[PDB]
């Protein structure tokens, strides 16, 4: 559970951009 | 907070809120769309959140980035919004994701909950239905937060395929997600001897 | 944990009424 | 924020606040009420929350709803106070349950 759900922004979130 | 030659995070509130049953049948299911407003109920108030503070419009859920050992993901929005800078002031922005997850769920004896892959407990069997007497079977939320589509095709949001074969499709609304499962009668399901 | 944890609102507060 | 024809929850903050230990002996275990305000050190600050930004007074402890397999609870308070719609405005509303 912890695996899968500390991986939510690199699945469907974006960590690098800076707008 | 925009202050001179910097800015800074003075909050980030985090909720996770449940698509509509409306919004899974006809948006996400007919269509592979998402509304980008959230229009839900926390905290005994009706509250309702829309991307970029912009319009409503219909947003195509494209697949998540891959990872390993990992199931299947789609969603709407990837980058965060901001508010743009105003110096000397404290500005908010609102960001809508809508997240669709196949996960995988795993029930216990006497099999009157389940949970999720994502840790969250569902205080429903996964039996629970309207028919063969799948009625009786424990319930602890509101009959309104339960739908029951009998003849439902499935649409695959990857390749845009319509199943060819019916389910019977169960929906529970909870506070902070809607999670979707066919219902099938329990006794041919479930065995107390292996 | 989760279990207990996961129904504190089912058992504390009320999740359906909109004032 | 209350919006035109839509309110928003700009933020959620949400504590949990030790009972003091005269109001344990003297209020929940003597009569069964708990004040309906919370006063309690937070962040190197003594913080003090008010239910519905009101007065302070005595609530009755009633038991909480069933569950399976779970064990005896009480609480005081069963909705959550949000504050009253002011168009175009931001507003706060505590709840002490």
């Amino acid at each position: 559970v912890q695996r899968r759900n500390q991986l939510h922004d690199l699945r469907f979130a974006d960590i690098d951009t800076v707008i | 907070w925009f202050g001179h030659r910097y800015s800074q995070f003075m909050g980030i509130f985090e909720d996770r809120a449940p698509v509509p049953f409306e919004e899974v049948i006809d948006k996400i299911n007919a269509k592979g769309v998402c509304r980008s407003t959230a229009k839900y109920v926390r905290n005994n108030m009706e509250t309702t959140a829309f991307h970029r503070d912009d319009h409503e419009t219909d947003m195509e859920l494209k697949p998540a980035k891959v990872a390993t050992r990992t199931s299947r993901g789609w969603h709407t929005t990837d980058l965060k919004y901001n508010p743009s800078r105003v110096e000397a002031f404290h500005r908010y922005g609102t960001t809508v994701n809508c997240i669709v997850e196949e996960v995988d769920a795993r029930s216990v004896y006497p099999y009157d909950e389940f949970v999720l892959a994502t840790g969250d407990f569902v205080y429903m069997s996964p039996f629970y239905g309207y028919r063969e007497g799948s009625h009786t079977e424990h319930t602890s939320y509101a009959a309104d937060r339960f739908k029951q589509v009998d003849g439902f095709y499935a649409r695959d949001l990857t390749t845009k395929a319509r199943a060819t074969s019916p389910t019977t499709r169960n929906l529970l609304t909870t506070p902070k997600f809607t999670v979707a499962w066919d219902w099938v009668p329990k006794r041919p399901a479930v065995c107390t001897m292996t």
